[PDB]
């Protein structure tokens, strides 16, 4: 239903907000006031309807088609969380069959040959979760990143993954803030976090800079670095520059970092790299300006655009066959469930706002 | 291929084979002749069937002193990871004598630190299987740094998590 | 801007003095669409979380949720002072009367205004002040503007030994 | 002797200054049979356990495990200084060359020595110093001997507020 004025700030503080399409509205100021003050003529639905707050403002976590479905969604949400921060999330233990199934095998061919051809990360996530069940949150907001809940051996886990089908999986303000809050939510309630990486970098744009991507994008790194719950990261493909660091890297505190053979962990793309490393080499021989750099690019990519340098340094604990991802996550969480870590004493942190 | 996904998987399989057989055949031969088992055979005896999960399997040293960079074997002379013993969590490292005489190096030492940090973090025992000729002289003081970091971990974990040293 | 500054001061044990004069929030579709709901809530979180001494002075306007946000006593402010010029009300007189007297004003199409105009005038002369809040204790005192310094100095002297703590937790889940 | 003194100082919050000049451990069958392995380890335990300020100065020799034992940074030393006369190496030049150049020296039975003698000389002029350790940051600085007092005084001033603690436990299990 309606939620106007300062009242909106109460739900804003709660962990999750679920709305009903064409039946609920949230707004600090009504259309009438903004109309007489700004001249803008907007209706209630457009101003603060369910869809608006689920895909534009990033304040709502779900839009149900009706109240019954909304209530069902909250019950689902509660089923993944403990009753309070003193207990682990509700579990229904059951030893999984770690034998390579035909489903697990599918992962070995899910990544297309063309580094450009996208794939649905949803499929990857579902292949490692119990009953292939993935409970997504904020589906309509920042589609370039996925957040949600699932279970591994009957134990609730949280998920954060780049979505190649949207913005090529690039990170941006909205995705950073979306994922940041979710990770902190899971951490506060002792929910392990599984992250799947495939990010070419950050979404370029003057608007991104002017809107404060520097302080807002930092929220995600802060979230991961702050987290003391189990953290397992799987890099399926792209992982360049700072994006790599942001996406639950080991440097931030990730406990287990896995990478597929298709993973590409490097400072930057081949072109951007060669144009700098060989700017002077390529400068020479104007004749065949290209093919001489296209070769350098080819050498650089075939030499560094992989996960083996990171593996050499231990940045990734292992380079695994995609089909063994479930096995790794299952055996990883079994050992990590007793993880005991703490941050320096403080009243609280000073995360960028 | 190699530019295709299937080619990258096949590539991984090859590296796996190279990593799991880091030491040369003659080296392994010499080991067995001394009545000693290999680093990996020892781990298989300790851990419960199929529980072993290797870490830093493809780690390699970053030294160029005295032509050391001529040979950069995967694992860098020590096998590490975690598993279960009688169904209970355990962290383990197994020095590989067939690689550089099992001489402790920088990466080699860092791998042991990772397993020790894992054991302390998760609160499980550490089983150390020792079989090293000593410090990898080529790396100079870098090997001493590794030892020191390990000693520090040994002390901090003392009376916190069980530490057993298997000297073979 | 203010939310992070408040948290910064709190984390480093720095007392926070707040001076209030806010008519409300800046109207605009952009404000809503850009997430004012979750971003504006950051300020109330900062204040409610703060355990350092908190002294608030309302010099003039303090309407609706804005009043709550600006270090109100309801959030945990230790000392809340208000000047005689303070206007602490749920909303502006005009907006309030159009609701409370919607029917009384509907009568007589003729003399439409002047009736609500008078009502607006009566509402502001009766409620647009800090005395109702003072009666409820929402503000600890209505002071002469010139006595603000005296109140802040004596207040901080007593509040410097303030000891408070929130429920145990790894950390909060402030809106992002 | 040193192990128990270090623990004593640590238990009573007394900072520990260490001056290093050790070629290694005293060779001898008796040392081995009497348990140097478990008894010598007591010193590294003491240093790694200590949470009081730790400042180490390497005046000259610092070889092999002895280097690690003598309050090295790897054990937790807060400030490690080295004089230009310091020799921080995995082992003595002679012992190192007989290994690194075992094959290169094997060649030509004639001119056996002089070849390794030169190699020993080259090894010491290249590695028997504190600069490789300094490049790695194992020592925080290579200082003039006369500046030792200045470094210790300024170091202790900053380190006096050092706060560190080991993992929770009833107690450790130091070698006996
Ligand atoms: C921090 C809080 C803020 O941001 S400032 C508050 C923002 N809230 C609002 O503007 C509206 C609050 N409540 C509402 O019901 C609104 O939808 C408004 C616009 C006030 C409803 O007005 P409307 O129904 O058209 O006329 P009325 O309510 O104007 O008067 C007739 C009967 O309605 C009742 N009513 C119920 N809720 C309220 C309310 N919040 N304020 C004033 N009157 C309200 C009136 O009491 C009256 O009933 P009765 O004669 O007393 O039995
Ligand atoms: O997203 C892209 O592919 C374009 C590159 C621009 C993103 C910048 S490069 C420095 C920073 N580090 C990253 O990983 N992404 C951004
Ligand atoms: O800021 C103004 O003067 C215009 C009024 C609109 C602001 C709205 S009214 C409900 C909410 N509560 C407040 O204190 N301010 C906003
Ligand atoms: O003390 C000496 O000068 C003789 C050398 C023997 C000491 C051994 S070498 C291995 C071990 N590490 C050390 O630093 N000292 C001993």
């Amino acid at each position: 239903g309606p939620c106007a004025g300062g009242a909106v700030y109460s739900p804003a503080i709660t962990d999750f907000t679920v709305m009903v399409d064409q039946t609920s509205h949230m707004f600090i100021t009504g259309p009438d006031v903004i109309k007489t003050v700004t001249g803008e003529d907007v209706g209630f639905e457009e101003l603060g309807g369910a869809r608006t707050h689920n895909s534009t403002s990033g304040v709502a976590h779900h839009m149900a088609g009706d109240e019954k479905d909304a209530v069902e969604y909250v019950k689902q949400l509660l089923s993944y969380l403990p009753s309070n921060n003193l207990s682990e999330p509700p579990a229904f233990p059951e030893e999984a069959d770690l034998a390579v199934t035909d489903e697990d095998a599918e992962l070995d061919t899910i990544v297309p040959d063309s580094a450009n051809q996208p794939y649905d990360m949803h499929s990857v996530i579902e292949h490692v979760l119990d009953d292939a069940e993935f409970f997504e949150t904020q589906p309509l907001f920042a589609p370039n990143i996925l957040t949600g809940f699932g279970r591994v051996e009957g134990r609730p886990v949280g998920i954060v993954a780049n979505q190649p089908m949207q913005f090529a999986g690039c990170l941006d303000i909205t995705a950073s803030e979306k994922a940041a809050r979710f990770v902190r939510t899971c951490d506060a309630f002792n929910v392990p976090v599984l992250t799947f990486v495939d990010v070419p970098g950050f979404l370029p744009g003057v608007d991104q800079e002017h809107d404060g991507i520097i302080r807002r994008g930092a929220k995600l790194i802060f979230a991961y670095a702050e987290a003391t719950v189990p953290l397992i990261t799987v890099i399926t493909r792209k992982a360049f520059g700072g994006a790599y660091d942001v996406m639950g890297s080991k440097h931030l505190g990730a406990d287990l970092n896995l990478a597929w053979p298709t993973a590409q962990i490097a400072v930057m793309g081949a072109q951007g790299a060669v144009n700098i490393l060989h700017r002077r080499t390529i400068a020479d021989a104007g004749d065949d300006a290209e093919a001489t750099r296209a070769r350098l690019i080819q050498e650089y990519e075939d030499a560094l655009l992989n996960p083996y340098t990171a593996a050499e340094r231990g940045y990734v604990d292992a380079v695994i066959m995609p089909s063994d991802t479930r096995r790794h996550i299952v055996r990883g969480l079994r050992q990590l469930r007793t993880k005991r870590e703490s941050l320096p004493p403080k009243k609280h942190g000073n995360i960028p706002l | 291929d190699i530019h295709t996904t299937a080619g990258k998987l096949a590539d991984l399989r090859r590296r796996i084979e190279e990593a799991t057989h880091a030491g040369s055949a003659r080296a392994v031969e010499k080991q067995h002749a001394k009545g000693k088992l290999t680093a990996r055979e020892r781990i298989d005896l300790l851990l419960d069937e199929g529980s072993f999960v290797e870490l830093d399997e493809f780690a390699r040293h970053r030294s160029t002193n005295f032509g050391l960079d001529a040979n950069r074997p995967y694992g860098d002379g020590v096998v590490t990871g975690y598993g279960t013993v009688d169904g209970r969590p355990v962290a383990v490292f197994s020095q590989d004598f067939t690689v550089f005489g099992g001489a402790l190096g920088e990466v080699y030492g860092q791998k042991i630190v990772k397993v020790m940090d894992f054991a302390l973090k998760t609160g499980c025992p550490v089983v150390g299987i020792n079989d090293s000729g000593g410090a990898r002289i080529q790396e100079g003081v870098a090997s001493l740094g590794a030892y020191g970091e390990i000693f520090r971990r040994n002390t901090h974990a003392s009376g916190v998590i069980p530490q057993i040293s298997l000297v073979v």
